């Protein structure tokens, strides 16, 4: 949702709004790979989202 | 979606002239333009068969060929005479562009080494006046030719929004080590071969990048760092092609990190492998990215032509292409200290400055700010 | 341990994991690690059907005391291991698992 | 882990080349460094086939040979021109490190008599400077002659982490005594069969073994004591091999005591039977040991190469190495009183007197302290 949104501010073309998506979709990002890691490929998937190390929190 | 291309200049029109003739027998086509009997998408290129070309004495070389049925030197010059006939080119653009039903870009085929420098910068800038939302890829080639070369580059730092190198230098060495020829006809066979390589996702359609735009986003982060180079190893399993792309041996190049790196893999290799090589480069770490973004490599597969076996070829994002503007920078400065106002020299000096500053800032762990 | 080459890699990556304590440790990371060293070593060239089986267990401390691998069987393969075969190999396997890191602590110390 | 081997001067040259051709034949591997149809890992030692290795008049008679598809006299001169030269030759060994996988160690095959003698006591300090964790084993082979052998007997006792001895003067009285010759191609034919039987169990892996530090992990008690000579039996069980290696007749080296010993059995021997002829050898007590710490003999098992019968080699670490420095150091005392500063050879001379000071306070009961 914050990723179509997020589409949708920019359309309608603020300084305050783009660092509130930021905190927003880089949180329920966090999420994901806190779920996905927690397992027994459903792993080789970090690998694909991360590839320099970041999102190493 | 269709691209109209464009050739100018002697280097545009040889490129331009044998990247037809790779695609006219990539498909079934007959050198006359009549279909050869004998599933690849053709309308991008072709128009029911007609390739989208407006060409700009080398033509009449093309004229005597047998594909006869398919259609000064001072950057001031080519300024000027590409004001001349500002209504004449353009009449033919503008009637090729509205019998087209949805245009997506223009892939510009020039060298900024004579009149080919001059006039595409005269075409890059009244492009983006009348058509605004029309990519702009181009395929320019390196090399008072330290002016007529950098002149170029203040336009093709803000008009075109992308931009593939292709200097001669680095293509010469590899015409001496592995192919001993000491010639234009020979490395232009080399260029042809990147060229097509380049659209291969285009005219074959796969699960993605069935657009020129998807290309092109997926690599270039911001609208300044827009400049790409290229990787091309057969000169077998897709480990053996992925490490012989990061050699600096294979790279048409003359700290220092990646930013998007995307391989096109032509082979018929199994797709189960694929995450295990890309699993492997992470492992050895055979090529270091930007710390600040996230950055990704992506793989892609295709098809090869059943009417002409593993090949590859890699777009790079690279820092090290700075390189190349430098040696371009320091020259004009001495022959600025050699010898109506002279300002858009200057002008376009302090420009080229701004960007080599954005690829040096790109490798700090603080470029955003 | 009969192969030795294969092993020699496998302690050289299991290193930085099993250091920690047993608590963060789950087996869906492991595999990955074992998958990698078959690859790299000279077991890569070798029958896929015994491969197949060649997996981890996680005995239940310090990683170096709940890693063993099982090589399960099962089908009529099983009515020569039934059960026990595989209980004393892993009784043995322990032996062979200590008296090998027991080395490469005194190789690294030299 | 891999092991990149380093050839300078005219001997590394000769009996590397000599040491590739057996080690080839005895893989798979054509002349062309192409594999043939006809178990052994083989990526320790070759690169996917291309050898590790860094050659340093002699280069193009190996590139006029059928194996070209494989890759003064002073010791101030030989130290001063690898200073101009330090970036040059690295920038080879920095990409073959970083192109490895996981680097272990580097081999070096040079003669100690001479401006190979003098590059390769330059490079043994830089690699001290560079990697710290990397082990460097030198195949170093004995013949002004005098002054170059010590200095770099002053670089081998702190910087080379391990050293096996080739003598020419015992090797030159085997090829007369058992091959009659009365030639340098002739005696390398058995330094190349001690150096390929050497590295034997690093390229068929067994339950042991498997890695470098492994074998000198054993011999080796102390960083000082890092000297070994060998023998070789072969120029039938397992007792009669034993038996035949602790004569003086076989060591290729012109009280004392052992330190400890190890025993390459190639052959295809019962191994059960090896675990027998231990029990007996300590019996007949044919070999006298150090008296302070705990020493023992130890026997390796191996497989011939199939593409080319029982033979044997003996690393043994024994103090009587001590003599061949004594006749170096005697030797330069007599041309010190006999003809910027000349003081490197007064340390030198220093050194080297602390290790003969070692040895010959190994062999007694209170070597501890
Ligand atoms: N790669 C390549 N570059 C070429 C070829 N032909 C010409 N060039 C480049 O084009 C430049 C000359 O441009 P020029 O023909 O004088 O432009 P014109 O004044 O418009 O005709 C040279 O610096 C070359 O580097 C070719 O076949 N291959
Ligand atoms: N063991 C052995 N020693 C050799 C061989 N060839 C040369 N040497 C030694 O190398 C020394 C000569 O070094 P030289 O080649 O003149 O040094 P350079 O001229 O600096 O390369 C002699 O004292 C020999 O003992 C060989 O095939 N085997």
């Amino acid at each position: 949702s914050v990723c179509v949104m997020f589409t949708n501010c920019m359309q309608k073309f603020f300084e305050a709004t783009i660092n509130k998506f930021d905190k927003n979709f880089s949180a329920h990002l966090l999420d994901l790979l806190a779920r996905l890691s927690i397992y027994s490929g459903m792993a080789s998937v970090i690998s694909r989202l991360d590839f320099n190390g970041f999102y190493t929190e | 979606r269709e691209i109209i291309t464009l050739q100018l200049g002697q280097c545009g029109n040889q490129i331009g002239f044998e990247f037809w003739k790779q695609l006219c027998a990539e498909h079934g086509i007959s050198p006359e333009g009549i279909v050869e009997e004998f599933t690849d998408r053709k309308d991008v290129f072709f128009y029911q068969y007609i390739p989208r070309a407006v060409l700009l004495r080398v033509i009449h070389s093309i004229l005597n060929s047998p594909y006869a049925k398919l259609y000064g030197n001072n950057w001031a010059s080519g300024f000027s005479q590409g004001e001349k006939i500002h209504e004449d080119i353009f009449d033919i653009i503008d009637r090729e562009a509205d019998g087209s039903d949805s245009l997506e870009g223009f892939v510009l085929c020039h060298s900024i080494a004579g009149t080919g420098s001059g006039l595409g910068s005269y075409l890059l800038e009244r492009l983006n006046d009348r058509y605004p939302k029309k990519l702009v890829q181009t395929y320019s080639v390196f090399p008072v030719q330290p002016y007529n070369s950098l002149l170029t580059l203040k336009r093709l730092t803000q008009n075109a929004d992308c931009l593939v190198v292709l200097d001669n230098t680095a293509l010469n060495r590899i015409a001496t080590d592995r192919l001993h020829i000491q010639s234009f006809s020979q490395i232009n066979q080399l260029v042809s071969t990147i060229m097509s390589a380049s659209t291969t996702t285009l005219r074959y359609p796969g699960y993605m990048n069935n657009d020129l735009i998807g290309l092109i986003a997926s690599l270039i982060p911001t609208p300044r760092l827009h400049f790409l180079m290229t990787g091309y190893t057969p000169l077998t399993t897709v480990l053996d092609v992925m490490r012989r792309l990061l050699q600096p041996k294979n790279v048409m190049v003359s700290n220092h990190c990646y930013i998007a790196i995307l391989n096109i893999i032509q082979g018929e290799v199994d797709p189960t492998q694929v995450h295990k090589s890309l699993q492997r480069i992470r492992e050895r770490k055979l090529a270091n990215f930007i710390p600040w973004g996230p950055a990704s490599i992506q793989v892609a597969l295709s098809r090869k032509s059943p009417y002409l076996r593993v090949s590859g070829l890699m777009m790079a994002n690279h820092t090290s292409i700075s390189s190349l503007f430098e040696r371009t920078c320091r020259q004009y400065d001495k022959l600025r200290k050699r010898e109506d106002n002279f300002d858009e020299m200057d002008t376009s000096r302090e420009i080229v400055q701004q960007l080599i500053d954005e690829y040096h800032a790109a490798t700090r762990p603080d470029y955003i700010s | 341990l009969g192969q030795g080459d294969f092993i020699r890699h496998l302690m050289d990556l299991l290193k930085p994991e099993l250091v920690r304590p047993a608590t963060t440790l789950y087996q869906h990371n492991l595999t990955g690690i074992l998958e990698t060293a078959v690859r790299a070593t000279n077991a890569q060239f070798d029958s896929p059907e015994i491969l197949r089986r060649l997996d981890v267990r996680l005995l239940e401390d310090t990683g170096w005391d709940v890693f063993s691998l099982d090589y399960h069987v099962d089908g009529p393969i099983a009515t020569v291991f039934t059960r026990e075969c595989m209980s004393h190999y892993l009784r043995v396997f322990n032996f062979l698992w200590r008296a090998k890191r027991m080395e490469y602590i005194l190789t690294d110390i030299r």
